[PDB]
């Protein structure tokens, strides 16, 4: 049970790891901005400063308070 | 102890995804490089000038994001496995008084669990888990040589 | 007399006005901040006189000035060490009773349950034990109370104060000129005689006159208020005479040649005092008598201003033969010519003897109880060994900045630095070698022995049992050590330490000394030290001897001593600076004198430190597991990692709480390190590109751009958080480990 | 009580961790003489540990099975002294911060050289924003309304993609 | 023009920094100068030498190791009579710098430009447009 | 464009793209990019001056 | 061996063919810019890929720009 769990959550890490590295590969190599006009990708790409530093925001959030609580306790 | 090592998975998810994200959204452009896709996926820097640019490829954000989904799964595994011996043992108490500061996972995790395995062999013989014993070390070393 | 005194006066104007200036020093930062950076630049360069200023005399006169102000921050040091002692310590109790009472000089304020650090160190007292060895050198001393250690913390705040005075005062008022500070031979006059000699012989006053009758009177019994105030032995001779008999016929021996005389007080006994378990004060006082002459002697050999002497060009000059050209020609002009030549050798030689400090102390424990207080003597080898190991790595980072900046090639031709440096790639190459036969040699029989104990083959290991290595040359010198006492030192009465050979001494039931024996264990972890030593020499030498041009980068000396890349070129320069070896050389330094710390620790609690117990058998602090278990790197983990975490791991709720807080903080700030380690500066100036675009959006962009810090700057952040977290984490464990055991 | 947790002041627990915390202390006190300054300062302890003990249990905190007081923060109003009166302390420091720090970059901006603004501060000038922002939710939200928060995506400038 | 291979070298009294087995099989390059006088220099490949009065020559195993040393000259001796030749094995020697008399920082006629773009950087063809074509991303 | 007038920059590669200069000069003669444009944040190289063409500038 | 390109927002200062240390780029004559001249890159089997000139270029995005490609003994700085 321990193997299999641990066995598989790596597997999917990998995965996911994989995913995001090749739609990078995507953007760089196969994404065409003009056959792309105004699409959902275009305007991901013309909002992307807004995810990242909402993802900045979020990951700091959660970070220094868990991390708080955690060194509080201790 | 179930909360707070759920906002923990939270945090490492978020972060390891924001330079996943990052190294997507910024592949084809940013300031230091506005013609980074010129240069490919995978290149090594733009060398030392306007500031130095090590690192500022796409590949190197996947390069930085595997440390962080190794962290991840690690905090995930970690969680599991400690919760699951505590109550298969019987005493998930363990488990929930320890959990709630860092030194519990420390010596209760960590280092209670750890000997069995490090007796795999020593001066006085050995057994069956001598192989795992030894491939523990062996998992130190690599890791460090990584270094 | 061309060596004269000669001073500017009032040179700068002792004004508030620069202070406002921040950056006023160099023409680069004095123009204001535009990006982070620059107040990155202005902290990193600050004390590099020689990059702000062309002349050679104003640099002087910076740099003895800052050495007035490091003197006045060491007095203050002292004299809070004293205060502490003498206000907020046990040391009246410790005096009454040593081998009972933890010393004892921090107590903590009740704040947020921090007052459970102040824990039953013993004699009516509360607060946090203390591992300096203050206590033992106050005793040795002759201190016996506290208002003697109010007038010493008196002394050190004079002292501090006429530092930082003098420091004012040589810069503003009056700053020598340069022709003052080139006078090689009349400051080696100076400090052999003066400073060493002078202070040699005041001290072995002090030990004569105050330490040895007041120890003599405690180590008898008497009680510390019960025992002579120090100036009634400068006056009262009779008294004197009932302690040391000698003191009857006064200085008329020393005159007239018939030393003899003193032997009650001027001895060679060797070994230690049964009583206190440390060096006999009589010992120590003919060592600095002994030592003052012969330093005294040696500030005469230099000419300064009558005919007598040495010219010290001239030594050097004349010291050439068949294999080395030119010779010794033109190092007088570099020594007194180029601060950092000066700086990189006195570096490496105040590393060097405070290794030398770390490995005489434990053997021959130089104060009274100092032996049995383990603590004490783990944390005083830790140290010395840490500040060796810092002082070492910055001898080569100055030899490397001398090499980049103040070698001229035009005064050095043909002697011996142009000869390394025209010879570099048979030394690098001949090194390389020795490192890799060496960690061949060293390490891969430690793996050799893992996996033949972990393959149940226990006769195939390198052990005692199975095939040996024993260390022949190590074990022979032991047994001359141990015959030395009336064969080859006749007039020694016992060896000079019981390490080599010889009897247990024990004080309070504890293991002062005993013979340190060496076997298979002891051979293999020589070994590794002296394979990590060769390969830090190699990235240290390797950065000196290449640091002005290479094959990779011919003009390696106009891009400077600093400089993290030349480009993504030539397949990539990254980190060809010499200022990147001493970054890589500090890694390498890290972990040996982690290796050498971890030697010491598991091998004087395995099989020196301990109880002694009915019949005269000694049971030691981990039971004799060296010999079996430090042949294996699992042994290692387990017997010594694994087994001796335990006291830091369970210190929560106890006045060693602490050091399990200190512990996990430092795990952190080592890991937290190799953020900056493992990462490159361009992806985090592209993630600040969006945080200011989220600042922007709201208006409140700082006027002082952000940026990401430098690639030198990202590397000297990680090696020092890097160094940080594994010496503070060493420092947890090893403190709890013997404050709880020992 | 919530989520099958005991109100602290009846559980048996916590009274548990009362005794063992203060025998804990007791023990070492029976090592010491009655008016001497470690006696003195253990029984502060064992007064401030008792202090704290008997606090918590009369507060309406829930301990659980550990006997260790548990914090409720799903909203309800029983419990809102727990995370949401703290939180909203919290912002309101947190939010004068801010503004007040946004208010001297404003300033700094429309100075002789700016960056010299922020590396030595004008003291009375920043002192007069720091006394500014006990009233930054309105301030803040009427600077939001009037078009002075938020700049125009068209002056804020971005990567090429 | 053609380098003349009587030239005495500057005094050097050797290193393990010269050129190796490549220099004999693939290349090796040389550089001459004039000195008015007989002064030591720094060599590109370890310590120092003393170049003679009058015509100096040297070999080198890299063509930035000449350049090292032509710059060096330049500033600290005021020396730009510096010609820098590459020698095959076959024992044909190609003139290399200045290479056309004149140096590359100041305009001479009869010099075509190689490598000009006619439009600015960001005005490059996005990656997936010449996917799978011969042409080229510079417009 | 005019010399001391406000400027938003309209290059999408600047480091200033829409941020706001000043015009420094003008250029007369055949010149690709005539207009010089001076901004108060400093580049990633340092440099705070840069040459524009009239359609890469826009006036505010 | 590495590709350089200069493209047409060069100002002819000349920064890049004095930063060069391997005498890839040259000056020639253009009546593009004020100083009527521009940089040329005939040489770029010689090129190191050091990208000195990148550093040396002061225009706001770099006017000379180094492509790194096929590596040769030239181009890896290699005296062996
Ligand atoms: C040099 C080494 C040294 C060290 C490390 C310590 C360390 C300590 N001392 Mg000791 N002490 C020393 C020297 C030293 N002392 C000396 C020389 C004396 C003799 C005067 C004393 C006399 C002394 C007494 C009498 C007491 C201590 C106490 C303490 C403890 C708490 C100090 C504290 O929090 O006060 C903090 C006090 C403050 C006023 C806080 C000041 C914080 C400011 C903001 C620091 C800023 C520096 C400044 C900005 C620098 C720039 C200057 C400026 C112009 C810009 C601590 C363990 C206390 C103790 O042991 O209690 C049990 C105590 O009561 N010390
Ligand atoms: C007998 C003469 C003498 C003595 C004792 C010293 C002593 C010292 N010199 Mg030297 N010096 C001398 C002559 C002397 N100098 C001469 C002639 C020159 C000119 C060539 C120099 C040039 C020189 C330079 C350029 C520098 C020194 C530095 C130092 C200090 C070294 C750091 C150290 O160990 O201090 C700590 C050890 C101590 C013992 C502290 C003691 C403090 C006082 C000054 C010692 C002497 C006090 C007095 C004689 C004793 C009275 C005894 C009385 C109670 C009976 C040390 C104080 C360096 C330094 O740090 O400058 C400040 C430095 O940069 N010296
Ligand atoms: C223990 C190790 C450790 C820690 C704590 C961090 C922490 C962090 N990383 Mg790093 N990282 C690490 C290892 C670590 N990393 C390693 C090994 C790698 C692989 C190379 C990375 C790669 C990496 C990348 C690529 C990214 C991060 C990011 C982050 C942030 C994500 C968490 C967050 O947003 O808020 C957590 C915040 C903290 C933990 C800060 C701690 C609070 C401090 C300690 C306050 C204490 C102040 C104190 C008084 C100072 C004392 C000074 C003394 C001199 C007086 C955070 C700064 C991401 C980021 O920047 O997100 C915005 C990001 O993009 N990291
Ligand atoms: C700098 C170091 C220093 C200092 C300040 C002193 C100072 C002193 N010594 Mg000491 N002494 C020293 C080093 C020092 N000594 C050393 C190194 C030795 C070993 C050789 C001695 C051995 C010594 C003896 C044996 C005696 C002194 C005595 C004295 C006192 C001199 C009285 C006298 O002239 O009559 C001396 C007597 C005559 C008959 C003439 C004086 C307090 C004398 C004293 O008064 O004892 C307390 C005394 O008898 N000293
Ligand atoms: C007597 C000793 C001595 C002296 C006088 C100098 C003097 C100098 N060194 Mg050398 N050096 C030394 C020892 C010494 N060093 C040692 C022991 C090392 C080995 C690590 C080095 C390694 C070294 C290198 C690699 C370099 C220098 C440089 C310099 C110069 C610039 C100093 C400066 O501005 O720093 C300003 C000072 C700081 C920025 C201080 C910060 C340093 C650390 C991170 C803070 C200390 C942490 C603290 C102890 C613990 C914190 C506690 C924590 C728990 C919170 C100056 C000539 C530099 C140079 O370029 O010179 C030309 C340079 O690059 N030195
Ligand atoms: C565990 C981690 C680790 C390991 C093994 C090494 C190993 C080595 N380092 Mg590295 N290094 C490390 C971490 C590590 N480093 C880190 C973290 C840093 C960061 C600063 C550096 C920085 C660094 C520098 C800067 C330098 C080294 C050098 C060396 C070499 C020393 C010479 C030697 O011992 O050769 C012998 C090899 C070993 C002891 C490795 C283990 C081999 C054992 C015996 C087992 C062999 C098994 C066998 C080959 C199996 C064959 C069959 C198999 C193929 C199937 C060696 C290659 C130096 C060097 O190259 O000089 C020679 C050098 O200059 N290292
Ligand atoms: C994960 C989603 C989530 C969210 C967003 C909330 C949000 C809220 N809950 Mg909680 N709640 C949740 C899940 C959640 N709950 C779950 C899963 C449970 C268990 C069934 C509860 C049980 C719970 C109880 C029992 C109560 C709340 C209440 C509240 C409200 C009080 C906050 C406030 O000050 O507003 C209201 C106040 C103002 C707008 C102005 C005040 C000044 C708030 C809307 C309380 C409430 O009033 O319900 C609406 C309440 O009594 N919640
Ligand atoms: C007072 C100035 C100020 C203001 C209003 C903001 C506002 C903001 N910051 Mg910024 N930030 C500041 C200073 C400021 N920051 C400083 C000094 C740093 C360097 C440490 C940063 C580093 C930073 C990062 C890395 C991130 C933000 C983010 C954010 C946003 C979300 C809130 C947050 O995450 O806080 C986070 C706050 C910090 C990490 C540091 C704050 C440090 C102190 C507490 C504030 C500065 C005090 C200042 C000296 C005031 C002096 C006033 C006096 C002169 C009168 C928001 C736009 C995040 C974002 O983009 O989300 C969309 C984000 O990821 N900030
Ligand atoms: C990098 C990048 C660039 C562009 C190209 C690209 C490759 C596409 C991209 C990659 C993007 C990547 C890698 C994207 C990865 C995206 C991922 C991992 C998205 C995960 C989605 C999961 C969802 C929506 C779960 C929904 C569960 C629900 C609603 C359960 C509901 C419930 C049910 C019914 C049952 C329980 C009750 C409730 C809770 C009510
Ligand atoms: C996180 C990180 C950054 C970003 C880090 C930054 C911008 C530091 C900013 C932190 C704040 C602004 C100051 C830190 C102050 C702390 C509270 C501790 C201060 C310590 C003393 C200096 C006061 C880099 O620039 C970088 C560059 C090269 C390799 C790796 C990295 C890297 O890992
Ligand atoms: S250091 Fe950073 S920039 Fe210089 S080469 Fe290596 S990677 Fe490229
Ligand atoms: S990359 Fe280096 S070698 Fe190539 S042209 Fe630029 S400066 Fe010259
Ligand atoms: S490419 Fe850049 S550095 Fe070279 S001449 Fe043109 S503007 Fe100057």
């Amino acid at each position: 049970q321990s193997a299999l769990y641990t066995h598989h959550q790596y597997i999917a890490g990998f995965l996911m790891v994989g995913a995001f590295a090749h739609g990078a590969i995507f953007f760089v190599r196969d994404y065409d901005p003009e056959q792309n006009k105004n699409n959902v990708l275009a305007r991901i790409l013309d909002h992307k400063e807004a995810i990242i530093s909402h993802l900045s925001w979020v990951s700091l959030f959660l970070g220094f308070h868990t991390l708080g609580i955690y060194v509080h306790n201790d | 102890g179930d909360f707070l090592i759920h906002h923990a998975i939270a945090l490492a998810l978020h972060t390891t995804t924001l330079i996943l994200v990052k190294g997507a959204l910024d592949a084809r452009g940013s300031k230091l490089m506005p013609d980074k896709k010129d240069f490919g996926y995978a290149f090594p820097c733009d060398g030392p000038g306007r500031g130095g640019t090590c690192d500022i490829s796409a590949w190197d954000a996947f390069y930085l994001s595997m440390f962080w989904m190794l962290n991840t799964i690690g905090w995930v595994t970690f969680y599991w496995h400690w919760k699951h011996i505590t109550i298969w043992q019987g005493n998930a108490g363990q488990f929930n008084e320890s959990s709630t500061y860092i030194m519990g996972w420390l010596r209760d995790y960590l280092w209670l669990n750890s000997s069995p395995l490090i007796n795999g062999y020593n001066p006085f013989g050995m057994n069956s888990l001598s192989v795992w014993s030894w491939m523990f070390l062996f998992g130190h070393l690599i890791w460090a040589t990584g270094f | 007399k061309k060596v004269s005194i000669t001073v500017d006066r009032d040179p700068v104007a002792t004004s508030f006005e620069k202070w406002a200036q921040p950056g006023h020093f160099s023409r680069t930062l004095a123009k204001g901040p535009k990006t982070t950076t620059w107040i990155w630049n202005l902290h990193a360069d600050v004390h590099d006189f020689d990059s702000h200023t062309n002349s050679l005399e104003d640099i002087s006169r910076k740099i003895f000035s800052a050495h007035f102000g490091q003197l006045s921050i060491i007095f203050l040091w002292l004299s809070g060490m004293y205060f502490h002692g003498a206000r907020f310590s046990n040391y009246s109790a410790w005096l009454s009773n040593p081998t009972a009472v933890k010393p004892s000089a921090q107590v903590v304020w009740p704040i947020v349950g921090q007052e459970v650090l102040n824990g039953d160190v013993g004699g009516g007292f509360q607060g946090v034990q203390v591992t300096s060895g203050f206590f033992q050198i106050w005793r040795s001393s002759g201190i016996t109370s506290e208002v003697e250690l109010y007038w010493c913390a008196l002394a050190g705040l004079i002292m501090s104060g006429l530092m930082i005075f003098a420091g004012w005062f040589h810069y503003h008022k009056a700053a020598p000129k340069l022709e003052w500070f080139q006078n090689a031979e009349s400051m080696l006059n100076h400090h052999l005689s003066g400073l060493l000699g002078l202070g040699c012989l005041s001290w072995a006053g002090h030990q004569i006159h105050v330490s040895l009758p007041v120890n003599k009177l405690l180590d008898a019994g008497v009680a510390p208020q019960e025992i002579p105030l120090p100036h009634e032995f400068l006056v009262n001779r009779d008294l004197m005479a009932q302690l040391y008999p000698s003191f009857s016929k006064g200085l008329v021996p020393f005159f007239t040649l018939n030393w003899s005389e003193y032997s009650d007080f001027l001895t060679f006994k060797g070994g230690l005092n049964p009583v206190t378990g440390g060096l006999w004060l009589s010992d120590t006082a003919h060592h600095h008598l002994a030592l003052a002459v012969l330093f005294i002697v040696a500030g005469h050999m230099y000419r300064t201003n009558w005919g007598i002497g040495h010219s010290m060009k001239e030594i050097l000059e004349a010291h050439k033969g068949p294999f080395t050209g030119e010779g010794h020609k033109g190092l007088y002009e570099i020594l007194t010519t180029s601060w950092h030549a000066q700086l990189a050798i006195n570096l490496a030689m105040l590393g060097s003897v405070s290794i030398i400090v770390a490995h005489h102390m434990y053997a021959m424990p130089p104060y009274p109880y100092i032996a049995t207080d383990y603590p004490t003597q783990l944390s005083i080898f830790t140290h010395h060994m840490w500040i060796g190991g810092f002082c070492v790595c910055g001898g080569a980072a100055h030899a490397g900045i001398f090499m980049v900046r103040d070698y001229n090639p035009a005064q050095n031709y043909n002697n011996l630095l142009d000869r390394v440096i025209r010879h570099r790639d048979a030394i690098i190459s001949h090194l390389n070698w020795i490192c890799i036969f060496l960690g061949f040699h060293s390490f891969g029989l430690y793996i050799h022995n893992d996996t033949m104990r972990a393959l149940g083959r226990t006769q195939d290991m390198f052990s005692d049992t199975a095939i040996q290595l024993k260390p022949v040359f190590a074990q022979w010198v032991q047994s001359i050590h141990t015959l030395a006492p009336g064969n080859t030192t006749p007039n020694a009465l016992a060896t000079a330490s019981y390490a080599f050979g010889g009897d247990v001494v024990a004080v309070g039931n504890k293991v002062a000394m005993m013979p340190i024996s060496l076997g298979t264990a002891d051979f293999m972890v020589h070994h590794i030290h002296a394979f990590t030593i060769h390969v830090t020499v190699l990235i240290l030498l390797k950065g000196v001897l290449f640091s002005r041009n290479s094959r990779l980068i011919p003009d390696k000396a106009n891009l400077g001593f600093r400089f993290p890349c030349d480009g993504p070129g030539r397949g990539g320069t990254c980190q060809s600076s010499a200022w990147d070896s001493v970054f890589l050389g500090l890694f390498w330094m890290y972990n040996c004198i982690s290796v050498v710390i971890f030697h010491f620790s598991w091998k004087m609690q395995s099989d020196v430190w301990g109880t002694v117990q009915s019949d005269g058998t000694v049971t030691h602090i981990t039971g004799g597991n060296f010999a079996q278990s430090a042949i294996t790197i699992n042994g290692w983990l387990r017997d010594f990692l694994w087994a001796q975490a335990s006291q830091v791991i369970q210190s929560y709720g106890s006045a060693l709480s602490a050091y399990g807080l200190i512990f996990l903080g430092a795990h952190f700030i080592w890991a937290f390190s190799l953020m900056f380690l493992f990462s490159g500066r361009g992806y985090w100036q592209e993630l600040i590109e969006s945080i200011v675009w989220a600042h922007n959006k709201l208006n409140v962009a700082p006027a002082i751009q952000p940026r990401a810090l430098s690639i030198t700057q990202g590397r000297a952040v990680g090696l020092a958080h890097y160094l940080l977290g594994g010496i503070g984490t060493t420092w947890a464990f090893f403190l709890a480990r013997i404050i709880s055991v020992g | 009580d919530v989520a099958g947790l005991t109100p602290c002041g009846e559980s048996k627990e916590f009274a548990r961790r009362l005794d063992g915390s203060v025998k804990k202390l007791q023990t070492r006190l029976s090592k010491y003489e009655a008016g001497t300054p470690p006696a003195l300062a253990l029984q502060k302890q064992i007064d401030k540990t008792k202090n704290r003990f008997d606090r918590y249990g009369k507060a309406g905190l829930l301990c659980g099975t550990d006997g260790l007081p548990h914090l409720i923060t799903d909203g309800r109003w029983t419990h809102s002294g727990e995370f949401v009166i703290p939180g909203l302390l919290f912002l309101y420091v947190a939010g004068w911060i801010g503004w007040v720090g946004r208010s001297y970059v404003l300033f700094a901006r429309t100075a002789d050289k700016p960056t010299e603004k922020e590396i030595i501060i004008d003291v009375p000038v920043a002192l007069s924003f720091v006394s500014t922002g006990f009233i930054w939710p309105f301030s803040a939200f009427k600077e939001f309304t009037s078009g002075n928060l938020i700049v125009p995506a068209d002056e804020i400038t971005v990567s090429p993609r | 023009e053609t380098l003349n291979l009587q030239i005495p070298s500057p005094t050097f009294e050797g290193s393990t920094g010269g050129w190796l087995r490549a220099a004999e099989v693939e290349e090796k390059y040389a550089i001459t100068w004039t000195s008015p006088k007989e002064q030591v220099f720094e060599m590109p490949t370890g310590g120092a030498a003393i170049m003679r009065q009058g015509e100096n020559l040297l070999y080198l195993a890299r063509k930035e190791q000449c350049l090292a040393l032509a710059t060096q000259v330049k500033n600290s001796f005021k020396i730009t009579d510096y010609k820098v030749y590459r020698i095959f094995p076959s024992g044909e020697v190609q003139y290399l710098h200045p290479k056309d008399g004149v140096f590359p920082e100041k305009v001479n006629a009869g010099r075509v430009g190689v490598g000009n773009v006619s439009h600015s950087i960001g005005k490059n063809l996005n990656p997936a447009q010449i996917k799978f074509t011969s042409k080229s991303f510079n417009g | 464009v005019k010399r001391g007038s406000k400027v938003r920059i309209l290059r999408k590669e600047s480091y200033w793209y829409q941020d706001i200069g000043t015009v420094a000069t003008i250029d007369t003669s055949g010149i690709r990019y005539p207009v010089v444009v001076r901004f108060e944040k400093v580049s990633y190289s340092g440099v705070n001056t840069n040459n524009f063409s009239l359609d890469e500038v826009v006036e505010v | 061996s590495h590709s350089v390109k200069v493209y047409d927002t060069c100002i002819g200062c000349t920064q890049c063919v004095r930063a060069c240390p391997c005498d890839v780029l040259e000056m020639v004559s253009w009546d593009g810019c004020k100083a009527g001249q521009i940089a040329s890159a005939p040489r770029t089997e010689d090129c190191i890929g050091c990208k000195r000139c990148e550093t040396a270029c002061p225009t706001d995005f770099l006017s000379v720009r180094v492509y790194l490609g096929g590596e040769t003994t030239r181009s890896m700085g290699l005296a062996y």
